[PDB]
């Protein structure tokens, strides 16, 4: 779907969930 | 253990 | 899972229950990847060496869940299975070489807060992130520990690791098809996947889009989150193509 992986609570919404941040840190 | 689910689902 | 923590309420919306009809239990996770279409592993439906060979009629999946045992009223949503689709090349005999199944719902589910489908990588999604060192997320409500059960949907970020030390972990034949994922005995931190975690994803965020991905599908381990051990995921894009025939064509 052209909506895929956009969460409705979190991406939707502009929040972050509380360990998202550890996965883009690892992204180096 | 599990919560019953409504019949429906099991007919 | 082992040494997570509990899923924020719609942190994973794409996470599918697979769920036995009679008697009523959980079988493995799964992921929703359209309104249609739930990916798993194959080990979750047919492994004869445990007398297992599910048909469709004896399954449910149950989409939007948060509690494991609960019946989640107004919020998760139960399907029937039309057809089961297995790789046809899928190895339970050896090493689960291509672990990886799709299952057809009866009727779309209707997407909401809760219940929302993860992408699949393209071929440079791919390539970017696989690499030894980045981190991609497991949920599941299997097991707490190896020798017990959550109330709800854990959850627990882990680092792929570099493919020769994936091999030199285990006796088991590994393939291009698996790779794997968690720390090792040094990094002092723990997790990993357990029984009933099976079929669940291994999701990536994107930095380049801020899409989730789902890399890997729960597969096989030694035992759960041992000390020089590692859990192996289905390689999703490496199978994309069997996965895109079988949408394409049913
Ligand atoms: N122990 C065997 C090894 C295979 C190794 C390959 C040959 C068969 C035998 C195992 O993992 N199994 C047996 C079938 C189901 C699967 C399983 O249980 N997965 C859940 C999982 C998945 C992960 Cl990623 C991590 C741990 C666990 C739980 O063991
Ligand atoms: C699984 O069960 C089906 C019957 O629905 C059968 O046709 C098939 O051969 C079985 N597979 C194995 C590996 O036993
Ligand atoms: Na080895
Ligand atoms: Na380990």
């Amino acid at each position: 779907e052209a909506d895929c992986g956009l969460r409705p609570l979190f991406e939707k919404k502009s929040l972050e969930d509380k360990t998202e941040r550890e996965l883009l840190e690892s992204y180096i | 253990d599990f919560e019953e689910i409504p019949e429906e689902y099991l007919q | 899972i082992v040494e997570g923590s509990d899923a924020e309420i719609g942190m994973s919306p794409w996470q599918v229950m697979l769920f036995r009809k009679s008697p009523q239990e959980l079988l493995c996770g799964a992921s929703l990847i359209s309104d249609r279409w739930v990916l798993t592993a194959a080990h979750c439906l047919l492994y004869p060496p445990w007398d297992k060979n599910f048909t469709e009629n004896d399954l449910l999946v149950r989409i939007g869940k948060h509690s494991r045992t609960r019946y989640e009223r107004n919020i998760e949503k139960i399907s029937m299975l039309e057809k089961i689709y297995i790789h046809p090349r899928y190895n339970w005999r050896e090493n689960l070489d291509r672990d990886i199944a799709l299952m057809k719902l009866k009727k779309p589910v209707a997407f909401s807060d809760y219940i929302h489908p993860v992408c699949l990588p393209d071929r440079e999604t791919a390539a970017s992130l696989l690499q030894a060192g980045y981190k991609g997320r497991v949920t599941g409500w299997g097991n707490l520990k190896e020798t017990g059960q959550p109330s709800v949907l854990q959850v627990v970020n882990l680092p792929i690791v570099e493919r020769p030390v994936c091999k030199d972990s285990t006796r088991i034949r590994i393939t291009d098809n698996m790779f794997c994922a968690g720390y090792k005995p040094d990094e002092g931190k723990r997790g990993d996947a357990c029984e009933g975690d099976s079929g669940g994803p291994f999701v990536m965020k994107s930095p380049f889009n801020n899409r989730w991905y789902q890399m890997g599908i729960v597969s096989w381990g030694e035992g759960c989150d041992r000390d020089g051990k590692y859990g192996f995921y289905t390689h999703v894009f490496r199978l994309k193509k069997w996965i895109q025939k079988v949408i394409d064509q049913f």
